């Protein structure tokens, strides 16, 4: 079972997770020391209601806005997981073309994984750390807005569950990233390939690290699925925004709240 | 091709 | 549990035999012409779609175009309703769940066995009888042109995979205990089943493609694929309101 | 939908 094999497996996984922890500073640990409230400086105000809300300030056209915002606040976490994703072997091989192609639908997934980090049943981290919305409170909002969230933390509820550290973690964003499917992609073969050994990688990691977790491989690729689908039911609340019939002041410390989510 | 594709694009270089 | 597994495995190939009448074995027998019986029609073109008329009209029976397909794969799902009974844990779910999860499931089983009519050329229609190319239904007027490719590129790589008809039986039965479906009530007791379907489809693709790296991973992220043709055809429904209306129709009856 | 009145009736 020990062999060059497995070995080459091992030292994969360390090389991935060396190269995560050197790409993202956000990382679950990080965010979880946050969460349970071990981290001094990072001690988020909660926002449970309007009252809070605005205690909290110390710092629809409105929901393209949300994403026009977000959207561009995401430029550095893209950079971040295209930094990453230089580091798998054998990605910067691939047609450049691929590349982009695998890390612009990869990076919504990943995004999506990584803020699952920042969330737990009860709300979500904001602010870096500053600031924790609850899960409540988001779903207690005006249509559309409501309806944001609540099926991120539903996600996140369920990943967080199978309780991935950030090893893991750095293997299944490899994974995501060397997708073969991705619409456009030039050569699908070599990403294969790749993927194929990240989930081998991924496959060990787990025996390794999670003897509880029946088919937790399994269930955790069936996360990929749920990622896709997030991603997919945004193409979707586009269009209940095109056809929205509604204004609302929607208090713009919350529109800023929204723009630090995804 | 998108802005994110023009981000990731010079990311990559 | 390995004998366990084993049996699972077994009892849901025998299952899926008795469920579904045109299996991929049969499928793969006719499009491959080992069978003794008559090779099927072709329809490849407009003459021989003229010709194939008679046998692709309805006898039985903007987006009445699919109503063909819509009520030949009736019978799919009654034979997918009938297999999922035969799931073990399934008929003790509570009964609202398990209209949940084969009103979504049977589509991407659909889907799934579809592939087993299909190769890079085209796919079996009237239960086997004739073959319609994969280049006719590309010449098709635009956007009718564009219905079944996406199909195709999916089969193709599923068939690359070589799964057999005990194959996907578990991996079919996996599809339908899908715990994410909306809608479910009890969640926990379906991935329950699920999580030992998964297990019998581990042992049995180790097993039965001991060579095949990550065949396990690599059938779950199939149906990812499936979804999104699922997926997709929402928006193929929306291409079809912003628009040869009888030839369609039969066209696309065994189809999906 | 029509379909679940049929999976009903296929279940039954
Ligand atoms: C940004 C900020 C908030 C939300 N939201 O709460 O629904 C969404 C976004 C956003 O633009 N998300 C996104 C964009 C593109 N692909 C996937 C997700
Ligand atoms: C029937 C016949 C052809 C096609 N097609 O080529 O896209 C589709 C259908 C059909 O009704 N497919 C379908 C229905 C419901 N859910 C998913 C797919």
């Amino acid at each position: 079972q020990l062999n060059p094999e497995s070995a080459d497996l091992r030292a994969l996984a360390k090389h991935l997770y060396d190269s995560y922890i050197k790409s993202f500073p956000l990382t679950k640990a990080k965010a979880r020391a946050i969460l349970t409230g071990k981290t001094t400086d990072k001690s988020p105000f909660v926002i449970y209601d309007m009252n809070s809300l605005m205690m909290g300030e110390d710092k629809k056209e409105v929901a393209i806005r949300i994403f026009q915002g977000c959207q561009f606040r995401s430029v550095e976490a893209v950079q971040e997981i295209t930094e990453y994703a230089k580091s798998i072997p054998g990605f910067v091989n691939l047609d450049l073309n691929d590349q982009v192609t695998l890390l612009k639908y990869g990076v919504h997934e990943i995004i999506y994984t990584m803020l699952a980090s920042l969330m737990n049943k009860d709300g979500v981290l904001i602010s870096e750390g500053q600031g924790f919305m609850t899960r409540e409170f988001l779903k207690s909002l005006r249509k559309p807005f409501g309806d944001f969230m609540e099926p991120k933390f539903e996600f996140a509820v369920k990943f967080n569950a199978l309780e991935l550290d950030d090893s893991d973690l750095a293997i299944f964003i490899a994974v995501i990233i060397l997708s073969g499917d991705r619409p456009g992609l030039l050569n699908v073969k070599p990403i294969e390939d790749i993927q194929d050994n990240l989930l081998q990688a991924l496959e060990l990691q787990l025996k390794l690290n999670h003897p509880e977790s029946s088919q937790l491989f399994a269930k955790l690729l069936q996360k990929m699925t749920d990622l896709r689908q997030i991603v997919t039911e945004h193409v979707q609340l586009l269009q209940v925004i095109k056809k929205t019939e509604t204004d609302m002041s929607l208090h713009p410390l919350l529109q800023e709240i929204y723009k630090d989510l995804y | 091709n998108m802005g994110l594709e023009a981000i990731i694009r010079k990311a990559l270089m």
